[PDB]
């Protein structure tokens, strides 16, 4: 799950 | 080839069975392997458990305190409890949820061996009360009411207390 | 080399059996593998489902929603009730299905972590209900007397509400 | 000629496994069986109990306040949960305890069918909290605090409440 | 010597379990048992029950129907489908129920058989919907959107339908 | 490196077990993975079966009709009924048959979602009554009572009726 | 890279185990593929069987009749009823026998499909005592007394009818 | 006409199994029941017990200390942790034992209520180490480690400590 | 009425299954019964055991010796170990056996409760070879190298130890 | 008030089943009762068995052998092999059998104690071998090639031993 | 890589289980594999089964006598019954034992087909008795009374018969 | 391409299930495998281990001593008795644990051979309290009263004994 | 690539399990096997074994004495009865055991065959008690008395017989 | 329990 | 199945 | 098992 | 385990 995780 | 084996690279794990020493032993060496990789890649745990014991849930936390790099966390889905404590045990400032997730704050089940060991389990879920009071910023004396009963939180209320500080 | 592996190659996923834990894990990841590959390609997504459970449903959705992608949906046979509020939940106009298909629309079964949560078993019933109506184009107080009772609807039938708006 | 059998002879009932509607309807029976035969004649209740499910016990309830006689309750050892909202729902001054019994409360387990009733579970229970309140003489804030948590209170304790008013 | 063979001589019986052929049997053969001692008796029939299917419960409301006695009904705890059905079928004025106690009114499950035979069980749970509206005072209309939906209602309010009619 | 396998290439599919959603998903996949390589290639279907289902059997009809190349068709064997209604929808000129083998046509068993389904079960097999004598060439009230009783019949009668049209 | 792989290279089927349909969709493959490398090598076929039903053996004997090779046969050990039906029906003159094989003619057990199909079962084993009566050059009324009874006759003493004609 | 039964005439009880809910019941009830029709009567007790539970066995040693007859007391072969307890627990002078008997003192297996209760538990293995001290005469510094370790005393040296006080 | 039962009367008693606590109990209660009848009638007991155990062999032996009245043995067939310790341990000119019966003597198996307790096993595995060494009129030093093999020993041998002193 | 009951009345015995330990303890308690009720009335013993071990069948012979009347046998269809050797020890004119009983003579399976016991079983065997040559009139180098192979021996042969001598 | 596997390769086979019709086709197979790579190379075949029935073996043993190589044989541990006969059925100088291996000849168990065939049976076991008398060098009339009695006998003493003739 | 195979790759083992003759035999072979590549390289071993049995922890304990490298010691999370006994048996300045691990001393369940063998037992459970006392530094009276009770202690308190040198 | 096939590699076998037929014809091949590769290589074999069977035991013994290299032995842990032997049969001074390793000496336990073979297992266990004498230089008469009780043996201790002779 | 339940 | 399905 | 068989 | 058995 990015942007930002990551 | 399998598809998680694939999520082990590029530093992701999937908490999302339960926990208990099979589960435990497992998690606790994916840890220490990818920090030999690299020592300063973030790490990251993805949650989604309805339970956990506690003699195994205070050894991915020490491990999790320990390696140079620095974990992040994520609650898709349901937060149990035991395993939800290692939510609100990540980062100071990359904590995440989505939008519909549920999160509960209880004491555990079951014993600490998993004859009864009373004078250490009273012992350590009263660790449990005071971890999490240094890592949302309360009080303590609410906490003491909060690991007591019973109640799913919503996320975005979850907010409020500190066991979650941004929500994508 | 299995022959749904090669379906995750060029863009589908099998949604066929079921929803729980086991299965929502599995296809999370999917969604967030293919998306890394390539950020705009469309993504599908084919349904056959006898039913589904409350908590999950509400994982895939959100994730659903989240990658910068697009997803398409079809009706393969059945449509239980909680996979096909995921159809119901596609690109405004690339929901599709076959021309014998059946979908129904009623609340799930079983309970929220799968005591019993009143409370918030009560309040995600809600949410359905309400998400529902903002896809279809219908009023509130006609989804809460559909969204009650038990009858199949067919796919010709079905395009009047809104779940489906262009049969092949 | 079984010994559980003298003692139906008189008037003593011997609540000792667990509720459910099997043994429920095997209660109501002898209860109103007992009163046949003398309409003043005070008849007894021994409890020793460890659970109970919620609809089967708003039936014991119910009948207990129907019949002329009077009810006098008794808690040899463990006092489960809604089981020991019956001991707490006899006679105003014959409730009596040993000195070794514990006894708590807590909202029960389970739902009330025994899908899922939710707007039906959560009216229930809320009877619980307020006939508990008229029985004891505490306020409802009160009691709304110890229907959520888990605590054994002891039989010197429970004394301050009102559960029970005289121990032998 | 059995206590419910105690509560058969004075003219009761108890449907307590669930309904299928097995018990069907069973029961019509007491009701028309008790007819013979005495042609004028008031039988009674006490019911707590969670289910019931559609072919069996159309044979003891016949018998009901036949034998020149006079029944009388109370509702004992829970009131599912079918079974229910049979509450609302006593007497005009001897319908009775606990004032705690839930019933609910929906079409049961299962087959008529217990192939599939389609053309008769549509045709058969026509006719509840036709005389549960006899015995009520409604109209048809609304029976035909109370049959279709779920949700138990209490003993104070399935007075204003006439399922009861005095409430003790 | 199977035997199967290696029918998958050049074109044959081998349904020989039963009919139900598990195998259902294999063959829609293996049919529009095969209409990918080249669409002008004869596929073939070869059958030999035991029964089937109502919901999934008109799940592969659907996609038979749609791939833009055209499907051939033989019996092995029993030809149940259910499967054998593939049989019969294939192409105009290419339906096939041993000199051995039996079919029977009769309306399926078991149910739509595999409560009951009423209204739709007795809808879908009507559509079996009528697709069936458009790719015949009899009158609709032939099949009506051939759709209700249960002979086998063999390859070189079946020929009259337009089931099949070249015996090898 | 099994045993029994390697046999089949080179053209040898080891049917060995019993005839259902499992087994009997998985020999026609191997049927038909070696007629594919090949449309002249003489393939062969070994049995050792303890027995076999109706309908599938009726399968085999049509597919081998129709590839353009010739088939040989040989008996290992035992030549139970209908397996053995098929011993009888490779070539006119390469059918083989080991000096101590028995074999035995029966009509075989159980039914077709595998209700009763009572007009059918009647008319198969018709066929056998006749296809037999074209392969060994006997006149029929004999075979009409041989397939009604049971006595294992040898392998020296087989030759007279004519299910073998050369033994090894 | 059993011959345990005859042991209940004459005033013996044979606690011979185990102990837990199920037979504390059966034996409170045989005492409650032998007071009634004499109160002077000397009952005994026979022991002969493999292990016990914390919760049921505080429940027997309440009943005792309540009916005015005495009880007495013999260790019949092994004295066991729990129910042993008991043994110490009759009469002051009415404590037998057989020589060749063992007997070991050890708080219990299990817990309370048979989540973990551990303020309870705690506090409930006080009172045994607390009781045990003033029927023997000891100090109760010693007992708190003599209830913490495992070792068979011998019917000859136990009479040392005062569980026992004549051996026959 | 039993033949056992009958075999109670005129004072007989039959271990003929093996020995555990169950029986033990069982066995220790019709001894104390038969000697409250007459105190000087002459009791016996028939053995035919293929073993036992430690603990609870030692409750008969002890149960033996107290009753004013005197017990005679008899061994019909086999005498395992252990129990055939008792039928050294009736009276002086009262141990009997038939001509083809086999006794052996050897150290029992399994331990003392039935963690593991060493002292005390091995304490009382050293009082049988003493007691044995009291009845027979051997030494001490024999004994321990026939209570450590296995061999059976005939009826007419056993004599010249003292086992037994007259063989009808 | 069962059938073999009242075949014990009138001194009859049914060994039908098998031997082993649980069986014989049961004969020779009938065999002792009958003998008290009459010393001198004839006692039977029908015999139909498959088998039987070795220790027990040697505690049959010696009761047999003990109480003052005389025994007779009979046949009644097989004559197992350790049994059967009942049949040939109890009078010397009074041993029948049917005509058309069978009769074997094979040393029986299994060993003594029922570790293995070598120099006993071996023993014991050997005494089979004895007994059975002073009941017949045979030479004994003739039993002990007769007591090693198997082969059943009809009614009608068997006289020519000795283990019959009236036929009826 | 199996190291059975590896023993195949080299020519040795390892028939170590037991006899059914499992085990034989795949003997039977490796006996034809290995000889189509030469056709004079020594094959052999190691012995150590507990058993063996009778359609099967005589079908290893034909196998055996016609691929032109020669076979050898060796006895590991035992030679049960009938698979033992193979290895009195090798080569006149190349069979061989262990100096502690034992062997026995006996008929063996079960039945032909594995209704019973009597009459095939009893000639099956009659050339058993014929074919070992022709490699032994014995006359038949005493092999006739050692097919049927049952004593192992040594690897020293089997020499004197013929079964053997070399022992390394 | 395990994850545990790849820390047995640069020496480590993970001992995290339990200990029996099945896991002593693999870590055995590790110990000695990883020695034969470096006899200077450090090897550890990691604990984590709910208990163990008394025969094969005296294994490792000497393997541990024998081959040339040294070995270090780590306590992750639980750890039981005996497995605990390997941690102080590593190197005198190379033992670890986290700061929330458990450790306890006691001496292990079960026997010697996993009849019991008294003699043994009791020898080898006075090593451990020997072998213990070298590697701590306390007196022997000491451990002789912490190696017979239960009590969990500390990683902080544990060091005070000399169990652990340095705590991360 | 298994860790016990490495240590096949360079010469090691892992008896570690038990003893049977199984695994007995398993270890047979790895001799042979290891044999061929050179003929002069030190083989050895480890041994930790809880028991052992007769038959099987004296196979590896036969194959140790013939192959051309030399085999040394270990004792790691437990040296049941039969293992032990082989212990004490490899070379005549490169047998070794670890000094904490427990062996005893015992003759087996089952039978040879594994009806009872009496006069074959009392022959095969008086070769035992003869090749252990030439292998450890004792005396006959004292051997007949070590192998007929039991009692485990040090490794210190067991040197002075001569299974051993130098302990590492 | 009596005096005095019953 | 060919001469002619395949 | 050689020499000689192989 | 080597020095000496290998």
């Amino acid at each position: 799950f990015s942007p930002a995780a990551p | 080839y399998d598809i998680y084996s694939r999520l082990l690279k590029d530093r992701i794990i999937m908490l999302g069975s339960a926990i208990d020493d099979n589960v435990a032993n497992s998690i606790v060496s994916q840890l220490l392997f990818l920090a030999a990789e690299d020592p300063e890649k973030e790490i990251s745990l993805y949650i989604n458990s309805p339970g956990g014991s506690i003699t195994a849930g205070m050894a991915i936390y020490d491990t999790m305190q320990f390696i140079k790099p620095k974990v992040s966390t994520i609650c898709i889905g349901m937060a149990a409890s035991m395993g939800a404590f290692l939510l609100a045990a990540g980062e100071k400032g990359k904590r995440y949820a989505l939008p519909n997730s549920e999160v509960m704050i209880h004491q555990p089940l079951g014993g600490a061996q998993g004859e009864i060991a009373a004078k250490r389990i009273l012992l350590l879920r009263d660790k449990l009360n005071k971890v999490l009071a240094e890592r949302t910023g309360q009080p303590l004396e609410v906490i003491e009411r909060d690991t007591d009963r019973d109640n799913f939180k919503s996320a975005e209320e979850a907010l409020e207390y500190g066991l979650i500080d941004k929500i994508l």
